[PDB]
């Protein structure tokens, strides 16, 4: 089966930058036809993929002129010229020279901005929550960026790490900023014995921790 | 122009047998090229399964354990996927294609052994400038489900986050930033929405 890889897995470009993406084939795509099926999409969040070059260097309706590829052989690249936002996701390249049909790995594609520090927010259990039982304490890191953020939870002081959940957004095309969640949950037990609820967040826009807290 | 469509039964028991639904409109199925059936993966990786040309004759990925066939019917202008006996490991997201140029939206298969649940939601409000609330919905089974908030009037600084697997059960928190001059002399509701259990919510965000 032909293997398709793909270079870099991660890419940051700043706005109005060109950038490039490297697609690496385990076998000639050269079809007896003389051509070379080999095609790219995006993937923007939430959405499907979509072709934007296809057969090597054509180029479907409605995509920009933004967009070309090229290669060699067993090298290909797709060069996005002008670097817009709305570019952000993950890029694929695939092969239909041979069956089975191959996809590569995918490419993120980041958009590079300014560093930009998690406006934090901490929230105490329900009401609802608590009369069922259930303690969850949530934390809301938004609109900070890069992605790179760590997070502590602790009760009276100290720290814990068993009943934590954490899910981070996709990059916002909007600002190019990320946004994460967190959730400790404990049982309605377990919260009613202890006092202090902190939320810690560390991240590249300080050299120290931001602290959002609450008393129970 | 051409349009895909995907429909599917949603959760289903492993070594159920299931099938699932292409419409197409705007192009004849039977007019000309091949018709294919893709998957992605939790971790984002595609696999191409297999299509169905115009002749009504079938092409698959021989590289694969799923046990599988595409059919058709062409006066409804319809293709489909049939999964024989599903296991764990076909969970993921089936999208149909002309070629590779016209995608659907998609359609999520999750097999699991797990029950359906409808979810809690409960009601995130404070304890600046700006002002932030949230939603917790907790403890469903499958999704997808359906946060809004202000019956989607209001969209701008929401920040809904993709759901996280805990013990067979899916939580889901959304965040929103609104001016402090909004809430709570202005209601801010939460609208949650499981067609799954067929359950739909509506939280007000109260404050205290
Ligand atoms: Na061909």
């Amino acid at each position: 089966d032909v293997v398709l890889t793909q270079t870099p897995l991660s890419l940051p470009v700043s706005l109005g930058d060109q950038a490039s993406i490297s697609c690496r084939s385990s076998q000639r795509l050269v079809h007896s036809n003389g051509n070379i099926y080999l095609h790219w999409f995006l993937q923007k969040p939430g959405q499907s993929p979509k072709l934007l070059i296809y057969k090597l260097s054509s180029r479907f309706s409605g995509v920009p002129d933004r967009f070309s590829g090229s290669g060699s052989g067993t090298d290909f690249t797709l060069k996005i010229s002008r670097v817009e936002s709305e570019d952000l996701g993950i890029y694929y390249c695939s092969q239909t020279t041979h069956v089975p049909y191959t996809f590569g790995g995918g490419t993120k594609l980041e958009i590079k901005r300014a560093d930009a520090a998690p406006t934090v927010s901490i929230f105490p259990p329900s009401s609802e929550q608590l009369t069922s039982g259930g303690a969850s304490v949530v934390c809301f890191l938004n609109n900070f960026y890069p992605k790179d953020i760590n997070v502590k939870w602790k009760i009276d002081g100290s720290e814990r790490q068993n009943g934590v959940l954490n899910s981070w957004t996709d990059q916002d095309s909007k600002d190019s900023t990320y946004s994460m969640s967190s959730t400790l949950t404990l049982t309605k037990d377990e919260y009613e014995r202890h006092n202090s609820y902190t939320c810690e967040a560390t991240h590249k826009t300080s050299t120290s921790p931001i602290v959002k807290s609450f008393n129970r | 122009d051409v349009q895909l469509q995907e429909s599917g039964p949603g959760l289903v028991k492993p070594s159920q047998s299931l099938s699932l639904t292409c419409t197409v409109t705007g192009y004849s199925i039977t007019s000309n090229y091949a018709w294919n059936w893709i998957r992605q993966f939790p971790g984002n990786k595609l696999e191409w399964m297999g299509f169905i040309s115009s002749y009504g004759t079938t092409t698959y990925n021989p590289s694969l354990k799923s046990r599988f066939s595409i059919t058709r019917d062409t006066s409804k202008n319809q293709f489909f996927l049939q999964l024989h006996s599903v296991t764990i490991e076909d969970t993921g997201t089936y999208f149909c294609t002309r070629e590779g140029d016209y995608w659907g939206q998609g359609t999520t298969l999750t097999v699991s052994s797990a029950k359906t649940t409808a979810p809690s939601v409960y009601p995130l409000a404070p304890v600046g400038s700006s002002v932030t609330l949230g939603c917790l919905v907790k403890g469903y089974f499958p999704e997808p489900v359906t946060l809004t908030w202000n019956s989607g009037s209001l969209s701008s600084g929401v920040h809904t986050f993709p759901a996280v697997l805990q013990s067979d059960l899916y939580t889901l928190s959304s965040s929103v930033t609104v001016t402090s001059s909004t809430w709570p002399s202005q209601s801010i509701t939460c609208n949650v929405a499981h067609p799954a259990s067929s359950t739909k919510v509506d939280k007000k965000i109260e404050p205290s």
